[PDB]
């Protein structure tokens, strides 16, 4: 490493467009209703469960709630979309292809 | 394919620490610099008081909720606070004897700040500084254990 | 003791001497035999 | 100097050479309210020496264990202080010989 | 931890919202803003398609109007949302909705 | 111009601009921003100087001195009295068996044949003679005040108001001259508050006829119901 003498402070080359665009690229397809959810959506059912579990705020969700499935799947896709958007943006600006 | 993140420490590739986000992210560096351990100009007794308050308050919880009298309604909190007081006392003893053992050789090399300017050694790292630091730790830790009990008694949503 | 044999320990003796012998005298001993081990020679 | 052209050895800068750095220390004198700092510099005034602190620790710990064995263990309602509350395993020595 | 060096070398590396290279209200479709919206004042996205603030003093008075309206409107948004938000939790207002709270 | 923690009042021993609100030209005045022309003799050098001499009674500097001493002595006596007119009633409503805790009736306890038990405890002072009490008091207070006005066993070459030797400043709270200067103001302000509240005790006795804590309690029961205007028609000329 002939470069990197002082650990640049901008180690994450931040683009504020990246989180917004990953969020919109995931949640908008996640707002498409499909046959498997009974016509509903993943984000729709996730927010529905968020509401149903905020109706008793202290009491957390159960093991049999289905809020955890929506949570984990939604955030799998969302984190993947956000990190791949950051990677793609900073590879486009930089080299990498 | 530019912009590598992980760098050698202060640009020295032969000292062997490898500055890294977990090490030198400005949020992390800021938070760790603002901790009383790294406030090298502040009196060690007061940094010890803060550290001791924090630790005595935190280490009462385990003794309260997981101790042998955790299932007795009013006795759980008392027993846990007293166990934490004893542990804080033991830790103050250990701190004292560490100050007796460690600070006898008086290192001679100076210190810098990853920028080039040499700073004075932390007075904490002397016999007197560590003794007053341990006194502060004892005072603050017993105070924080007492405050942990007080919070068991006065906080609205304590279970 | 009353008359059977003098110097019989009190009933509360174990409750005091088991903590003393197991928590305090080992603390004293380890602290002293820690300062003595790490003590530099002049 | 020490950062000029990969010259990581300086005899006039042995701090940068040996890696003697304060990676997170700040020497700012201002952290605490002065009345609070006064309160806590005076609270520890008596025990700010090694001997005084160890005297406090010895007194407190010995008093604590002694009052715990005399009073605190019974206040905690410990089973060793209550006693068996039963005839115990007295007459059941062995499966064969039921010894006292 | 390193000490951040002063702004003699760094007078304006952070001026993202001011100067000629500032964000505009149509992005790349704005072209160049009017000659008076030069990016010295906050929130200058170059939106004067009506030319109402072509005069500098009218522009100053409009900046005053905009900022005072902005503060009053922030207070108003929070004040219309908060009573209804806590009225959805069980705090018994007379009329928690804002366009009926005056008649309380 | 400052940083957050200096605004928040940290860092004791930064006090030289904190005397500016209690001494000097641009200090706090009796009508605040509506008191322009302070008397020229109220220069702001003495504690409690708010520029209030509407009646011009302190125009002579020497009578101003005498009035300052009168004020401070009255203030100290009134502070002791304000504390002593509420301590027995508080202690009696907390449960101490004081036989007459109301202050304007507390003197009539010595005429009961059980005497004047101090906290309602006969093993305590147990005074029966009001005349012997008064004689003891006269002797002691005469010695005490004659020692105050010229000097005595507790220091002779000391100040007439703030002697501050080892008998009257035995805790050393006033060795820092700035702490001394602001404690003077605290003294005179608490004392003026006590003098006003003792005037209030007097008037609330003559008017209401109950204890001061009883008045507080019946005011806190229903304030608009019961006030000083409740007793406004009491002194009706018949
Ligand atoms: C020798 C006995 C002697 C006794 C018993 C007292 C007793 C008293 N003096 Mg006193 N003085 C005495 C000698 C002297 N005094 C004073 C000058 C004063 C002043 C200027 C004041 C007192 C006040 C008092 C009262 C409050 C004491 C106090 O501040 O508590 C703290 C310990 C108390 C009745 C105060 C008072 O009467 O206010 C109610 C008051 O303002 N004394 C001088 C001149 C330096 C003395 C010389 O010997
Ligand atoms: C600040 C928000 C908050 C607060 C105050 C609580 C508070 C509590 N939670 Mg909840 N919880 C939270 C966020 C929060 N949780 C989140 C984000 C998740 C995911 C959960 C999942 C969760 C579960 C699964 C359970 C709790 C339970 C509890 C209770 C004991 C812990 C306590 C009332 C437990 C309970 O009492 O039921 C429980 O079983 N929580
Ligand atoms: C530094 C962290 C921090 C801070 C600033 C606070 C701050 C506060 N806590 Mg505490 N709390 C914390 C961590 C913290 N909490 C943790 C880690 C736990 C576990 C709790 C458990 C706790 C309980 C059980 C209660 C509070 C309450 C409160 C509030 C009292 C008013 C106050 C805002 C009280 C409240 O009103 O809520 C209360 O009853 N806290
Ligand atoms: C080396 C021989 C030896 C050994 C292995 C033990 C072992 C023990 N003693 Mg005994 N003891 C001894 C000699 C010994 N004793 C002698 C010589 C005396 C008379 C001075 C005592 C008087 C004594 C008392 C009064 C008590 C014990 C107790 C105990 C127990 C806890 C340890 C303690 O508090 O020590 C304490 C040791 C001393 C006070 C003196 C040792 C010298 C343990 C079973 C305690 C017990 O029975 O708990 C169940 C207790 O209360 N010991
Ligand atoms: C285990 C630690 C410990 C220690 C060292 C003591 C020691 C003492 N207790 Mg405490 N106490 C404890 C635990 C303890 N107690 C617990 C767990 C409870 C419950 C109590 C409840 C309790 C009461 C209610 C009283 C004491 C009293 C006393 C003193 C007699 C003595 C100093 C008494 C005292 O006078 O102090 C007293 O009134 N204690
Ligand atoms: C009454 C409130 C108000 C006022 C006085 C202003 C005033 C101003 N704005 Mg602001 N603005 C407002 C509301 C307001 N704005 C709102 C709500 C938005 C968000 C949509 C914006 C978004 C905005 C941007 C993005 C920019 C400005 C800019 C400007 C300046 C030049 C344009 C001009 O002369 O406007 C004159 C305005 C009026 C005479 C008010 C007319 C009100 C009519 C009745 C509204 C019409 C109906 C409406 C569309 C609904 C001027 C200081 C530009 C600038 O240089 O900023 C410093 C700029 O870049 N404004
Ligand atoms: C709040 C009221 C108050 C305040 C701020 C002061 C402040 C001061 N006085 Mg004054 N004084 C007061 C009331 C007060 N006094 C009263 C009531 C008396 C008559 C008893 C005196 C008699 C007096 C004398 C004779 C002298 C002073 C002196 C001083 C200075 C140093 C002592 C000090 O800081 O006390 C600070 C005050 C407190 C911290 C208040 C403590 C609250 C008490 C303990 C409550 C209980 C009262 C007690 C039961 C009643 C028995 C007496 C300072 C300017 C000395 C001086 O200036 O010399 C340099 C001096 O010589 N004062
Ligand atoms: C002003 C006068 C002050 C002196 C008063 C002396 C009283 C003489 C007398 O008869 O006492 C008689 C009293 C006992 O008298 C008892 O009083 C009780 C209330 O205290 C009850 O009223 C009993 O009925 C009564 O018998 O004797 C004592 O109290 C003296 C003991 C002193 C104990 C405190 C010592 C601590 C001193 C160090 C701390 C300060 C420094
Ligand atoms: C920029 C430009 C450019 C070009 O050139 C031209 C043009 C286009 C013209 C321009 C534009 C403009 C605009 C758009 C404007 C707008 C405005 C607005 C909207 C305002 C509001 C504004 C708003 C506001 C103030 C608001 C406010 C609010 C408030 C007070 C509130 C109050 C209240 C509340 C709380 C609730 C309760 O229960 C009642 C009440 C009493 C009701
Ligand atoms: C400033 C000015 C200005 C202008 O120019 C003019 C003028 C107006 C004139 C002026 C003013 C003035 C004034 C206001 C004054 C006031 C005073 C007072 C109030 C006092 C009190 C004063 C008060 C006081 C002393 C008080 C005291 C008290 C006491 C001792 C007490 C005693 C007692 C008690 C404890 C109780 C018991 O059981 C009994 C008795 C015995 C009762
Ligand atoms: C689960 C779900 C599903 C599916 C999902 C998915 C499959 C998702 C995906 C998602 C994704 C896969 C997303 C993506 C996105 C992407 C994007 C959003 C992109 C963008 C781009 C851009 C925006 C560009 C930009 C630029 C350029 C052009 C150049 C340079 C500069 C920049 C930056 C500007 C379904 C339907 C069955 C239903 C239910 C739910």
């Amino acid at each position: 490493e002939a470069s990197n003498k002082s650990f640049p402070r901008d180690w994450v080359k931040t683009d504020p467009l990246v989180p917004v665009l990953g969020f919109a690229g995931w949640t908008i397809p996640a707002n498409i209703g499909v046959s498997a959810f009974g016509g509903q959506s993943l984000f729709g059912l996730f927010t529905q469960s968020i509401g149903e579990n905020l109706a008793h705020f202290p009491t957390g969700p159960a093991l049999d709630d289905k809020f955890w499935l929506y949570l984990i799947t939604y955030h799998l896709g969302l984190f993947l979309t956000i990190t791949l958007g950051q990677i793609g943006v900073q590879g486009r600006k930089q080299g990498y292809w | 394919k530019k912009a590598q993140v992980i760098s050698p420490v202060n640009g020295d590739p032969f000292v062997g620490m490898l500055e890294t986000p977990v090490t030198s992210a400005p949020i992390v560096a800021t938070y760790l610099s603002n901790l009383p351990a790294y406030r090298t100009g502040v009196a060690p007794v007061l940094r010890g008081v803060e550290i001791g308050l924090a630790h005595g308050f935190l280490l009462a919880g385990p003794f309260i909720k997981l101790g042998p009298l955790r299932n007795v309604p009013e006795t759980a909190e008392i027993a846990g606070s007293l166990s934490a007081a004893g542990l804080v006392l033991i830790l103050a003893l250990c701190l004292s004897i560490y100050g007796s053992a460690q600070f006898q050789s008086t290192p001679s090399i100076g210190v810098k700040t990853l920028s080039g300017r040499s700073v004075a050694r932390d007075p904490l790292f002397s016999a007197d500084g560590w003794s007053e630091f341990a006194a502060g730790f004892l005072v603050g830790g017993e105070a924080g254990v007492a405050w942990a009990y007080v919070c068991t008694q006065i906080l609205p949503y304590y279970s | 003791a009353a008359q059977g044999y003098p110097f019989v320990p009190p009933s509360w003796a174990p409750s005091v001497f088991v903590p003393l012998t197991g928590l305090v005298l080992p603390a004293i001993a380890m602290a002293t035999l820690f300062v003595y081990i790490e003590k530099e020679a002049p | 100097k020490y950062g000029e052209n990969s010259r990581y050895f300086d005899l006039q800068d042995m701090e940068n050479t040996t890696g003697s750095w304060d990676m997170y220390g700040v020497d700012e004198k201002k952290r605490y309210p002065d009345n609070q700092a006064k309160f806590f510099t005076q609270a520890t005034d008596i025990i700010s020496r090694r001997e005084s602190l160890r005297a406090l620790v010895a007194l407190s710990g010995i008093a604590a264990i002694v009052t715990y064995g005399l009073k605190g263990a019974k206040d905690a309602d410990l089973p060793i202080t209550k006693g068996p509350q039963t005839t115990g395993e007295n007459g059941k020595g062995g499966s064969v010989r039921s010894r006292l | 931890r390193r000490t951040v060096k002063p702004a003699s070398k760094a007078s304006t590396p952070d001026s993202f919202w001011y100067g000629p290279e500032r964000p505009l209200f149509l992005g790349a479709f704005t072209g160049e803003p009017p000659s008076y919206l030069t990016g010295e004042f906050p929130g200058d996205y170059g939106w004067d398609t009506a030319g109402l603030s072509a005069d500098p003093e009218t522009f100053k008075r409009y900046r005053e109007l905009e900022l005072i309206h902005a503060r009053w409107a922030m207070l108003g948004a929070l004040g219309c949302i908060f009573p209804e938000l806590l009225g959805s939790y069980g705090v018994p207002f007379g009329e928690a909705v804002w366009f009926k709270a005056g008649a309380q | 111009k400052k940083t957050i923690r200096e605004k928040a009042g940290w860092w004791s021993n930064g006090g030289n601009e904190k005397l500016s609100a209690f001494y000097g030209p641009d200090r706090g005045l009796w009508l605040g921003p509506l008191s322009g022309t302070t008397p020229a003799y109220l220069t702001g050098e003495f504690p409690g100087d708010y520029g209030w001499d509407s009646a011009g009674l302190s125009a002579d500097p020497e009578t101003f001195k005498r009035y300052r001493e009168l004020e401070l002595i009255h203030a100290r006596w009134a502070m002791l009295g304000a504390l002593g007119c509420i301590t027995p009633e508080l202690l009696a409503k907390n449960g101490t068996p004081i036989v007459e805790p109301v202050w304007f009736k507390a003197g009539a306890q010595i005429f009961a044949e059980g005497g004047l038990d101090y906290l309602g405890n006969p093993g305590l002072v147990h005074a029966q003679s009001i005349l012997a009490t008064l004689a003891v008091q006269v002797i002691l207070m005469g010695a005490i005040e004659g020692y105050r006005v010229n000097g005595g066993p507790a220091g002779e070459g000391l100040d007439k108001l703030h002697p501050g030797g080892q008998f009257f400043d035995p805790l050393g709270l006033a060795e820092d001259p700035d702490a001394f200067a602001e404690l003077k103001v605290k003294e005179i302000k608490n004392g003026r508050l006590a003098m006003f509240s003792m005037f209030g005790f007097f008037v609330q006795a003559i008017v209401t006829g109950k204890g001061p804590l009883a008045n507080l309690d019946e005011h806190l029961a229903s304030p608009f119901t019961s006030n000083a205007f409740t007793y406004a028609q009491k002194f009706t000329p018949q």
